[PDB]
């Protein structure tokens, strides 16, 4: 069972203490609906399974799978969490605003062929940067494996510009994948000092219907600690809050106070919030005020996190010229980045908080982006700026922020 | 089980009644002396919805103004209208963005834009909606309200003109495309192959821009930013079909009237439909509207007369004429298919054809007007004739001795307008 | 007489009874004391002589070269027509009465009437009634997108679409139409490019082309698979006659 307390100061990346999710590692790759069975088979069937609703995002939502990693009976040495979502640009967006995002870079490719996908994830991978392919074509021929070896070998030697150090090769293959990573992935440095920070991916209502008169728990919210550690009971804020037009003009925001009065991972969590997972926060909100995933696309802080709200921004145009790494035979004006035309609607992926915003106006260095709704990130951070190509939203630009409008009710 | 909700958008997003649009909303246009917004909440109220808000972003203080005075405001009217404002609206996707924000739908709301003149009675398409979604497990998300037509009705404009492919057995929306500037039309393959028991594409059908909508559609427009207008969230939701596959289905009605005016054409069709009584109960005679002005007498021909007319000695009504109280007609007039609004004046051996008079309007007598559009308290001199198709907007004056070309459309001010004037047309 | 029963066969006397004399046996079911089979050259210009045991009402037989198709079948014995045709296949078991088909092809005067079964790849659009079918395509020359002209949902706003459908190779044809395949060389299948031609051809006095579905039988088709369904029925079939 856990051996968990209340009790700890300066905390290890792989310390026992918690051993429960240490390191996010993202995994990459031209799986095309595969990376899923390659994850069952390192973390299990429904480890992580709390609360489902109606899913809100499912092509734009990251997904986060913890797993524990023993060896001797045995002894946890480390406890990883497998993130991966449908979309590599998302990811790959949201990677390049800030940090914090996939630690130990994973490719499920296959051995098979080497079809335009692999070559759009090995940019990606590149764009997004330590990486370890993994050769997924189960059950192949002899001479087809050591064909396949040589031709991930020459595409190793073309990344290696980049990365280009990668090695690996039913269950077999796990475990030798597991000792090989547990061997090669770094501790990655984090600041458990700072004040603590979480974005909400996620909303839940536990409130069951026809519950008890008095035991009607809601507010369990859900999402991934930015940096620093919480305790249950610290007195957290929203930094979006609840925002109302309804004063005829500029949009109020009152933010929400709430005592955090649990913390949950997959299994049963400590007061301490660990860094780099999907950890519920089970705070005395108005389970109406957060309905299923309604409360998403905020910021969680304990001492009034310095993201200010923020209505309209200035950013930098940059853009890339093609769609990177995807580069069809046909390519037809397919990998044609369109201008920075006005009154288009496009997403900045701050981080993980994804806002959209049409741009009101630009003249060649400044595009004032309203954003679709309030948000509150930082002042001069990354933005990413991603565009719908075709029903699939792909990164276009990046930028910084450099003025705008801001508010703050209370 | 919950009453019913409508949510009213009262700003056509788009820009086709300019220089029209510049003085006065388009909602507030007078259609038969009564204005859009009226046509719309009296079928709204009819059809049995209990619940509505109106969204106004184009000069709200007049639509608020009008709706303040108007039937529905009374404590003893069935419907709650709430009258929602706010200037950063810029499509139908903001509207339903700040519906899903403010959470005001419970569940099972009707979506119309503000200009729709109809009599439909959903009942049935309700019942069909619901059941659906119960034994569906909310699979099915939008119902869409169709009249079946015919492609050379001249309410079928070449602008809105659109073709749908459905599935027949079950009223399920699997394809659906506008024909405007084509000869050709493409449907996707696909969907033949997931169900080979029989698609069926329909041409015959008319918009209504009519939409039984469920939290769902809020949610989803809330989630897809780009989602401007409806046919944008149909068409990626069609495109989208595998992920939230969220069914579309369909009713079709073949007894009731229902349309959306968009432009003039529009207006002079839905006009032409309404003084005809194909928009029955809803009748220039009937005053659904309880207004002292619109009080009718109706005769033959549809000969729709107000108080105090005062019809002039050797004038004829030949038919489907409808005119305003204290209008004040000339001699020898002929007055045929049009709509002259309350107050006007008219002179002498005036000839009046598929016009439109609103309220205030002047002309002199000898003119020859044809199927054009006067706004009120215009005023037209002597010797003057009116090409069809012709506009005069807010108080435009024409010059006497002057024969204005076919397409001709004046205002005050100068740019939007081909002409600006005040006495004359050269300049 | 304006009815000359011509049969198709590019066929083999399988069964418990020759596979044939189905079809033929059909022709006699109503009249049609004369038939013309075609037969095939390619493997042998004799099966006319082995056919010649059997024991029909009347029969005649003529031989073909080694490749001709069914369009250019009928460009070789288009000599031996002088009315409309009735163009069946040796492959068809099949219990319709034909009277349905030939009334298409008779109230409507109508250039050309064929018989099309709800099959147990090619799309075929009739109009609301279903007698009068507009549009047919196959997936061989659609690449992803159906094409449908302006003109024909002007005259007719409501298509209702088959896809399963299985043709039983029957079809009462006018005389112009084996006049027109005489000037033109390039026609080489009749299911193939014949038909699309003509139901193109109706919009440019005018083309009118009718199909009658069933929901009885479908044709012996080229698997086996078909043949043993076609052995498993015949018995249910040959009950009744």
């Amino acid at each position: 069972l856990t051996t968990l307390d209340v009790t700890k100061l300066t905390p290890l990346s792989h310390e026992v203490i918690s051993r429960q999710a240490t390191i996010n590692i993202g995994t990459i790759g031209h799986v095309a609906h595969g990376k899923s069975t390659v994850v069952k088979a390192i973390s299990g069937v429904h480890t992580v399974r709390f609360k489902n609703e109606l899913e809100r995002n499912i092509t734009i939502k990251l997904g986060y799978a913890n797993a524990k990693i023993y060896k001797l009976n045995f002894k946890l040495v480390r406890h990883v969490s497998f993130v991966d979502c449908p979309g590599h640009d998302i990811l790959m967006a949201t990677m390049l605003n800030g940090a914090a995002v996939m630690d130990a870079a994973l490719l499920l490719i296959a051995g098979n062929e080497s079809c335009p996908q692999p070559q759009t994830s090995e940019h990606l991978a590149a764009i997004e940067i330590h990486i370890l392919i993994l050769q997924n074509k189960i059950d192949l021929v002899k001479e087809s494996q050591a064909k396949e070896q040589y031709e991930q070998i020459l595409a190793f030697v073309q990344g290696t510009v980049a990365e280009g150090a990668p090695i690996i090769p039913l269950k077999y293959n796990i475990e030798v994948v597991c000792e090989y990573i547990v061997k090669k992935i770094p501790v990655p440095p984090r600041d458990f000092t700072s004040e603590p920070r979480l974005i909400v991916i996620r909303s839940f209502d536990v409130n069951k219907p026809g519950c008890e008169v008095d035991d009607l728990k809601g507010g369990v919210a859900g999402g991934s600690i930015l940096k620093g550690v919480l305790k249950v009971g610290q007195e957290i804020e929203v930094r979006p809050g609840i925002v109302s037009k309804d004063s005829e003009g500029k949009l109020m925001c009152k933010p929400i106070f709430s005592k955090i009065v649990s913390l949950f991972a997959e299994h049963n969590d400590l007061q301490y919030a660990a860094p780099g997972g999907l950890i519920g926060v089970g705070t005395k909100i108005d389970p109406t005020l957060c309905r299923a995933d309604r409360m998403v696309g905020q910021v969680l802080g304990a001492v009034g996190a310095l993201p200010e709200i923020f209505t309209e921004l200035e950013i930098s145009y940059f853009l890339l010229r093609r769609l990177l790494g995807v580069r069809t035979e046909g390519d037809k004006k397919a990998a044609k980045v369109q201008k920075l035309s006005k009154n288009e609607v496009l997403m900045v992926n701050i981080g993980s908080l994804s806002t959209g915003g049409r741009v009101s106006a630009v003249k060649a260095d400044l595009g004032k982006i309203v954003l679709t709704n309030p948000v509150c990130t930082e002042v001069g951070e990354k933005i990413a700026l991603s565009r719908r190509v075709e029903k699939h939203w792909r990164l276009i630009g990046w930028g910084q922020i450099r003025r705008g409008v801001t508010i703050k009710p209370t | 089980p919950p009453p019913l909700q409508a949510v009213l958008v009262a700003d056509s997003f788009d820009r086709r009644f300019f220089p029209i649009s510049k003085d006065q909303p388009r909602v507030l246009l007078p259609l038969a002396n009564v204005a859009l917004i009226d046509y719309t909440l009296e079928f709204l109220t009819a059809t049995g919805v209990q619940e509505t808000f109106v969204f106004c972003c184009w000069k709200a203080a007049q639509i608020k103004e009008h709706l303040l005075k108007s039937k529905w405001c009374r404590p003893t009217s069935l419907n709650v209208v709430r009258i929602i404002t706010s200037e950063l609206y810029r499509s139908l996707g903001d509207v339903l963005r700040d519906v899903d924000a403010k959470a005001l739908v419970r569940s099972d709301f009707l979506l119309v834009y503000g200009d729709v003149i109809s009599n439909i009675n959903i009942t049935r398409a309700l019942e069909e909606h619901r059941l659906r979604r119960k034994l569906e497990k909310n699979v099915s998300v939008m119902t869409m309200i169709f009249k079946e037509s015919s492609p050379s009705h001249p309410t079928r404009c070449h602008e809105d003109n659109v073709v749908v492919a459905v599935d027949s057995t079950t009223n399920r929306v699997l394809h659906f495309q506008k024909t405007q500037g084509l000869r050709r039309f493409a449907f996707p393959l696909s969907l033949f192959q997931g169900s080979s028991d029989g698609v069926e594409v329909r041409y015959d059908l008319l918009d209504c821009h009519i939409s039984i909508c469920s939290p769902q559609v809020a949610q989803l427009f809330t989630d897809n930013f780009d989602y401007q207008t409806r046919d944008d969230f149909v068409r990626g939701l069609l495109v989208n079909e595998e992920i939230l596959g969220n069914q579309i289905h369909m009713h079709v009605t073949a007894k009731e009237y229902g349309a959306r005016v968009s432009n003039l054409h529009m207006y002079s069709a839905v006009c032409a439909d309404v003084i005809r009584r194909w928009v029955y109960p809803l009748t220039p005679e009937a005053n659904f509207t309880d207004s002292t002005t619109q009080s009718c007498t109706h005769s033959r021909h549809n000969i729709y007369r107000g108080p105090e007319v005062s019809l002039g000695h050797g004038s004829i009504l030949e038919e489907n004429v409808l005119l305003g109280s204290g209008t004040v007609i000339g001699s020898n007039c002929f007055i045929t298919n049009s709509v002259i609004g309350p107050g006007c004046h008219i002179g002498d051996n005036v000839v009046l054809d598929q016009t439109y008079l609103w309220q205030g309007v002047r002309v002199a007598a000898g003119a020859q007007i044809h199927q054009s559009l006067l706004c009120d308290n215009a005023e037209v001199k002597e010797r003057v004739t009116l090409k069809p198709r012709s506009v005069l907007t807010s108080q435009v004056v024409v010059g006497p001795n002057i024969t204005l070309p076919e397409g001709s459309v004046i205002s005050l001010h100068p740019p939007d307008a081909e002409e600006d004037e005040d006495d004359g047309e050269f300049s | 007489m304006e009815f000359q029963a011509v049969v198709m066969a590019v066929l083999l006397p399988v069964g418990n009874k020759p596979l044939i004399w189905y079809p033929l046996n059909l022709l006699e079911r109503v009249g049609f004391e004369e038939v013309i089979v075609v037969t095939t050259r390619d493997v042998q210009k004799a099966l006319c002589a082995e056919f010649k045991m059997k024991m029909k009402p009347d029969i005649v037989c003529i031989p073909d070269d080694a490749d001709m198709g069914t369009a250019d079948s009928l460009r070789y014995i288009y000599p031996k027509l002088k009315t409309d045709v009735l163009v069946l296949s040796c492959d068809l078991i099949t219990d319709v009465a034909l009277h349905e088909v030939v009334d298409l092809f008779r109230a409507y005067d109508a250039s050309l009437a064929m018989l099309m079964r709800k099959g147990q790849r090619d799309f075929i659009g009739v109009d609301s009634t279903g007698k009068r079918l507009l549009f047919m395509a196959n997936e061989a020359d659609l690449d992803e997108e159906l094409v449908i002209k302006g003109s024909i949902l002007q005259k007719h706003p409501r298509i209702r679409f088959h896809t399963g459908l299985v043709d039983a190779h029957l079809y009462c044809l006018k005389k112009y139409i084996v006049d027109f395949l005489m000037e033109n060389g390039s026609i080489t299948s009749i299911r193939s490019e014949l038909i699309p031609y003509l139901v193109r051809k109706q919009f440019s006095k005018s083309l009118d082309i009718y199909s009658f579905i069933k929901e009885a039988n479908t044709l012996n088709l080229a698997p086996y698979d078909a043949c043993w369904n076609a052995c498993r029925g015949d018995r249910w079939e040959d009950l009744s006659r």
